[PDB]
RNA sequence: ACCGUGAGGGAAAGGUGAAAAGAACCCCGGGAGGGGAGUGAAAUAGAGCCUGAAACCGUGGGCUUACAAGCAGUCACGGCC
RNA sequence: UGCGAAUGCCGGCAUGAGUAACGAUAAAGAGGGUGAGAAUCCCUCUCGCCGUAAGCCCAAGGGUUCCUACGCAAUGGUCGU
RNA sequence: CACCUCGAUGUCGGCUCGUCGCAUCCUGGGGCUGAAGAAGGUCCCAAGGGUUGGGCUGUUCGCCCAUUAAAGCGGCACGCGAGCUGGGUUCAGAACGUCGUGAGACAGUUCGGUCUCUAUCCGCCACGGGCGCAGGAGGCUUGAGGGGGGCUCUUCCUAGUACGAGAGGACCGGAAGGGACGCACCUCUGGUUUCCCAGCUGUCCCUCCAGGGGCAUAAGCUGGGUAGCCAUGUGCGGAAGGGAUAACCGCUGAAAGCAUCUAAGCGGGAAGCCCGCCCCAAGAUGAGGCCUCCCACGGCGUCAAGCCGGUAAGGACCCGGGAAGACCACCCGGUGGAUGGGCCGGGGGUGUAAGCGCCGCGAGGCGUUGAGCCGACCGGUCCCAAUCGUCCGAGGUCUUGACC
């Protein structure tokens, strides 16, 4: 059953889940495109929305916030000075998932990108 | 014999006469009669009640106009009252008066393959001792070479929820016409913004 | 090698009606807007696909 | 249709307001209206309030207490009609949403746990000694 | 919810600390006992010289329940254990003097004298 | 060969054409393979090569079939090719 | 010297079936590169698992499996450059 | 008895799941009584439903404890091991008694002792695809025929009345509470809530501090915990009523003057039967109806029914999703748009973040602060994404009677 509910479990357990959440974030945040497969993708618009959000907040409360998720101490500084203030007056949204006609062979997975937005 | 249409809204609790009373809010919106059919050109009679209203135009040319009031015909018009002439024109949440016992036909929340067992409320196996892969299964389904088969109506695992689904003589605990908004006291069926049909009750008819 | 086995071979007749169902179906394809070729729709047609969104650009 | 919450939100006119601020750790006196044998009386209630079940309408709170050798619960809908009133009798520091831990403890032990939120307890005072001057003249 | 199996403290002076519940009189085929209904218990435990002796087939009347008891009036009331008053055939307790607080559901299903024997009633 | 520590056990597996004349070159292909060209009396003799049966798998065509039930045939009639 | 049966013998091809399964639940993700072709090869970064080991050194046994270039028909339980 | 089965038809008991019979255990209806009443006895009708929990033993059975309206008897390969169990029986070890010189043996006893992942057909539970229902579509429906359900107790009023010397104590009628069972449901009560919040240990790490991250499960441990899914929780059901009947009770009434409930007739009369309630249902090829839409093309078929295109009303494809769901199906959306994601507000959870300042030698404490963080719930908002499109789709056979 398990009506109502809300978030993919991607055939991994709770730290794997999560732990790979965070690693599509920190490459999607270091080359604002990414190519996965279409529902990993769904799935990490919110997770870096927010982390960005977060980053248009600014105050240091917040940095140590993203800190828990990207660990890494530049990275975030880009996102706080490049990538946050490209959205100041753009609010949600902050990324886009498009998907490709191309199916990953010998497996068939269909792939889709995912780019910061604007 | 008075029906009308309306959403599953929510559930709480009410307190009358120092008394706690559960009940669930249905919205049972103003219905207008698009169809009657009656023993002339139908052979019973009825009344087609369309529901919500919206639709910009989803409408397509099926659309009836016919019966005038069709204000822009509603989103689920399905389901006639059977044996109800109304006030003429627009059934509302009126026809009831607080103290008026209802039926409400709803549709049950889906479980989808639900295992005998919650289907059915069989016993399944021991969680030990013997034990064996057995846990939740039904046991035997027969006997021998004689009949030398299942039953016809065998009560097994399969789609169960999702369904028509009726609980009978409820209370109406009160009746908020300003907003069209109807006080059942308890169980009717399927999930909230549901659509349900309320209707006279049957213990009297 | 153990419990339930088929009692009889499955005719040839029985076999190919239940393969009746395995028939494919042709991916559904649109023209693309830009490039004169087919591409499956929603899809960012790779040719350079899109406008707004970048277009994975063949460019 | 979209009303959704706000209409069941609507239902709502048994809603209560008449009654005061209180947090899960400080003890209570509940009083609440009792039938007793056809008469009527309005018994009391006091004790440690152990939990609050927010839920808008019909959020509810637990009381505790040891009456006569004997610990007691009870448990009463926050906008209850048969509550006529109820008064704090003492402010305490809970730490931690539930309090069931209690339960198991129950002794002076209970005390140097749940210990008399003074800022709390320094409000409602001086907040009775403003709204009791600035009432009158 | 006491059931045959389970064990509960003697809020009375009849004599005896802790019985055991034996079977929920009510129809033929009931599945729990709470306040104000009637069971059958073996005296597990009790006082040298008390009218009750261990061993004893005994009625009694629950009094208080771990498990909550819900009221019409939306309230709840919950015991730290299940106690019971041995009583007669009759149903009249078989001592004198009840100790601690007894559910009021008592005096809703008929047992006046306990009620009234209680300390207090919750 | 393979199996068995060992004594020991112990198989499968023949055939283009008279002659390699065993298919230069070109086209598709990464190859494989195929398509033309060419050799030959013959190339469904092209080297997974004489003949090439049967089970078995396909493509095309004729008749036939979604209210009928059976050792599947048989005897009648009727249709359609 | 005539085969339809010997749970016959040898071989070929069927049915079950696109079904069970693909061999430890330590775990993956992205970018770049190579290439006819890349989830599977190379490199970078992130993540995870071993650590009286799942690291290292001997003895057996094995006998080219070693290093490198050029390769992917088969072997690799998928794919493979 | 030795008829199919020894190129195998697994054997007791339990569990699970039932289903049927009635020679009825209870409940309903009756006649007789050596039936005052109440309570029984005995026989008749009746199979709708119900038919408890424990101690002992492998047990079935039975004895016993506590109850009950009752604790019914049987069949179904002593129903059910490709459903489980494996205590008993019934291999190999071992021992006792007993028997035998012995090896060994015992419907005698004792302790131990491998229960085999894959369903082809039929059957059963579910869910689709196809074609059909002679014009093609979108809605709404009738119900032939099925299925579900069907139990019962206590107390009170009647009335301490009828009845009885008394003790006891009705009928009939009426009221309120239960037990078990069923369907639904989340407000409450109570669970879970795999990362929603906090606290804690060891270690490794980023950054030394502060603050944080991994691992300690497939949550490290712990305290809590929304939505959902749930019962311990909540609502509601068994009916009422109509009709026909069983045993039986009668009316009228001959044969047979009288008499007879019966032979012609009629009336009452069961928890049972048929309706009624609930659910399915037109493949009900007997394929029903009503409402509303598009229409009566182009070539061919020269005649019989047709063939190929575009098309119309519509419909799929594709895409965003869904208390719908294994896939499929179903439902809602698809820019003339609030469908999912994000953002915002509210609910809800956690329970006073970081940073800074003050107090303390310190662990820590206080304030800022109900702070901060915050899955699912109720909404709002076009910031992201449902872009653009593609294909499928009637023009209606014939006969007959009625109509302008
Ligand atoms: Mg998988
Ligand atoms: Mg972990
Ligand atoms: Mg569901
Ligand atoms: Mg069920
Ligand atoms: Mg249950
Ligand atoms: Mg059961
Ligand atoms: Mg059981
Ligand atoms: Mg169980
Ligand atoms: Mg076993
Ligand atoms: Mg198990
Ligand atoms: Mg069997
Ligand atoms: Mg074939
Ligand atoms: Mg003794
Ligand atoms: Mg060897
Ligand atoms: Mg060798
Ligand atoms: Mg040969
Ligand atoms: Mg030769
Ligand atoms: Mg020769
Ligand atoms: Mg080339
Ligand atoms: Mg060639
Ligand atoms: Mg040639
Ligand atoms: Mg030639
Ligand atoms: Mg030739
Ligand atoms: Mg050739
Ligand atoms: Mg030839
Ligand atoms: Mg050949
Ligand atoms: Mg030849
Ligand atoms: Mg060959
Ligand atoms: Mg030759
Ligand atoms: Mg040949
Ligand atoms: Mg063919
Ligand atoms: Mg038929
Ligand atoms: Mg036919
Ligand atoms: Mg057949
Ligand atoms: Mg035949
Ligand atoms: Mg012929
Ligand atoms: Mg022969
Ligand atoms: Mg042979
Ligand atoms: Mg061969
Ligand atoms: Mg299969
Ligand atoms: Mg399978
Ligand atoms: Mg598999
Ligand atoms: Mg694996
Ligand atoms: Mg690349
Ligand atoms: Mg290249
Ligand atoms: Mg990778
Ligand atoms: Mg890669
Ligand atoms: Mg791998
Ligand atoms: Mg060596
Ligand atoms: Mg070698
Ligand atoms: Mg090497
Ligand atoms: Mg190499
Ligand atoms: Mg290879
Ligand atoms: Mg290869
Ligand atoms: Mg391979
Ligand atoms: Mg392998
Ligand atoms: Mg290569
Ligand atoms: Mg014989
Ligand atoms: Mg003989
Ligand atoms: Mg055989
Ligand atoms: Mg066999
Ligand atoms: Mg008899
Ligand atoms: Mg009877
Ligand atoms: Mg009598
Ligand atoms: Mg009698
Ligand atoms: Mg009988
Ligand atoms: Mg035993
Ligand atoms: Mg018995
Ligand atoms: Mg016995
Ligand atoms: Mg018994
Ligand atoms: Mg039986
Ligand atoms: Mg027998
Ligand atoms: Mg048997
Ligand atoms: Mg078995
Ligand atoms: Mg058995
Ligand atoms: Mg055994
Ligand atoms: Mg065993
Ligand atoms: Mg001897
Ligand atoms: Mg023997
Ligand atoms: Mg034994
Ligand atoms: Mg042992
Ligand atoms: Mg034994
Ligand atoms: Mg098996
Ligand atoms: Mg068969
Ligand atoms: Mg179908
Ligand atoms: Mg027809
Ligand atoms: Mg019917
Ligand atoms: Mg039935
Ligand atoms: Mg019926
Ligand atoms: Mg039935
Ligand atoms: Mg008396
Ligand atoms: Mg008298
Ligand atoms: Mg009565
Ligand atoms: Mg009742
Ligand atoms: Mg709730
Ligand atoms: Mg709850
Ligand atoms: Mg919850
Ligand atoms: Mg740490
Ligand atoms: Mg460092
Ligand atoms: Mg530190
Ligand atoms: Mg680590
Ligand atoms: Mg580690
Ligand atoms: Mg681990
Ligand atoms: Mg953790
Ligand atoms: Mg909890
Ligand atoms: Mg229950
Ligand atoms: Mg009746
Ligand atoms: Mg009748
Ligand atoms: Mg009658
Ligand atoms: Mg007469
Ligand atoms: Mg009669
Ligand atoms: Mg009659
Ligand atoms: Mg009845
Ligand atoms: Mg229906
Ligand atoms: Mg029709
Ligand atoms: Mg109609
Ligand atoms: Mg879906
Ligand atoms: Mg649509
Ligand atoms: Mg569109
Ligand atoms: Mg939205
Ligand atoms: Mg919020
Ligand atoms: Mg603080
Ligand atoms: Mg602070
Ligand atoms: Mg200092």
């Amino acid at each position: 059953m398990r009506h109502l509910k809300s978030g993919r479990k991607l055939n991994r357990h709770s730290s794997h889940r999560l732990a790979l959440y965070r690693n599509q974030a920190k490459s999607l945040l270091t080359h604002g495109r990414i190519t996965t497969t279409v529902p990993k993708a769904k799935e990490l618009r919110g997770f870096v929305d927010h982390l960005i959000h977060l980053a248009k907040r600014g105050d240091l409360h917040a940095r140590r916030l993203v800190l828990r998720d990207l660990q890494d101490v530049k990275l975030v500084r880009k996102l706080f000075d490049e990538i946050a203030p490209r959205y100041r007056d753009r609010q949600g949204g902050y990324t886009r998932v498009l998907k490709l006609a191309e199916r990953r062979r010998g497996d068939g997975a269909p792939l889709a990108l995912v780019e910061l937005v604007e | 014999m008075k029906g009308i249409l309306g959403v599953k809204v929510g559930m709480t609790r009410i307190f009358r006469d120092d008394r706690a009373v559960p009940v669930t809010v249905i919205l049972a919106g103003p219905c207008p009669v698009v169809q009657r059919r009656t023993p002339e050109k139908d052979g019973y009679t009825a009344v087609q009640l369309g529901f919500l209203p919206q639709n910009p135009k989803r409408v397509n040319r099926p659309l009836k106009g016919h019966f005038a009031k069709a204000g822009v015909e509603p989103v689920r018009i399905l389901r006639e009252i059977r044996d109800f002439n109304p006030e003429g024109d627009t059934v509302t949440v009126e026809i009831f008066k607080p103290g008026e016992r209802v039926d409400v036909t709803g549709t049950s929340k889906g479980r989808g393959f639900a295992g005998v067992m919650k289907r059915w409320n069989f016993a399944g196996g021991p969680d030990s001792h013997g034990a064996h892969k057995i846990h939740r299964h039904p046991g035997s389904i027969g006997n021998r070479k004689t009949p030398g088969r299942v039953y016809k109506g065998k009560k097994m695992a399969g789609h169960y929820g999702a369904e028509r689904v009726t609980v009978m003589n409820l209370e109406v605990v009160d009746v908020i016409p300003e907003e069209n908004l109807l006080l059942v006291k308890g169980a009717v069926p399927g999930p909230n913004g549901g659509l349900v049909i309320v209707r006279e009750t049957k213990k009297a008819a | 090698a153990k419990h339930p086995v088929p009692k009889k071979k499955t005719s040839k007749a029985r076999r190919d009606a239940r393969r009746s169902h395995h028939a494919l179906t042709p991916p559904t394809l649109v023209p693309c807007p830009e490039c004169k070729a087919m591409k499956p729709p929603h899809t960012v047609c790779p040719e350079c696909g899109y406008y707004a969104g970048r277009k994975v650009l063949e460019v | 249709m979209n009303r959704g919450a706000l209409i069941k939100l609507v239902e709502s006119r048994y809603v209560r307001t008449d009654l005061p601020e209180f947090r899960p750790g400080d003890t209570v006196r509940v009083s609440y209206k009792v039938k007793e044998g056809n008469r009527t009386r309005i018994q009391d209630f006091e004790g440690i309030v152990i939990r609050i079940r927010r839920n808008g309408f019909n959020t509810t709170f637990t009381v505790r207490k040891v009456s006569y050798g004997v610990g007691v619960e009870r448990i009463f809908p926050l906008h209850s009609p048969l509550i006529q009133k109820i008064d704090i009798v003492q402010r305490g520091r809970a730490r931690r949403a539930k309090l069931y831990f209690i339960r198991n403890l129950s002794d002076r032990e209970i005390r140097r746990k749940l210990r008399a939120d003074r800022k709390r307890i320094d409000q409602d005072r001086a907040a009775e000694r403003a709204a009791k001057e600035e009432a009158q003249k | 919810m006491i059931q045959p199996q389970t064990y509960l403290e003697v809020a009375d002076n009849t004599g005896a600390r802790k019985i055991m519940c034996i079977r929920v009189l009510k129809g033929s085929n009931a599945k729990y006992a709470t306040v104000g209904d009637v069971i059958v218990a073996s005296v597990k435990e009790a006082i040298p010289r008390g009218a009750v002796k261990e061993g004893d087939v005994v009625k009694a009347v629950v009094v208080r329940t771990k498990k909550e008891i819900k009221r019409p009036d939306g309230s709840a009331i919950r015991f730290d254990d299940n106690a019971a008053v041995i009583i007669n055939n009759q149903l009249e307790p078989r001592g004198t003097r009840v100790f601690g607080p007894v559910a009021r559901e008592l005096r809703e299903k008929g047992f006046m004298k306990i009620v009234s024997l209680a300390p207090e009633v919750l």
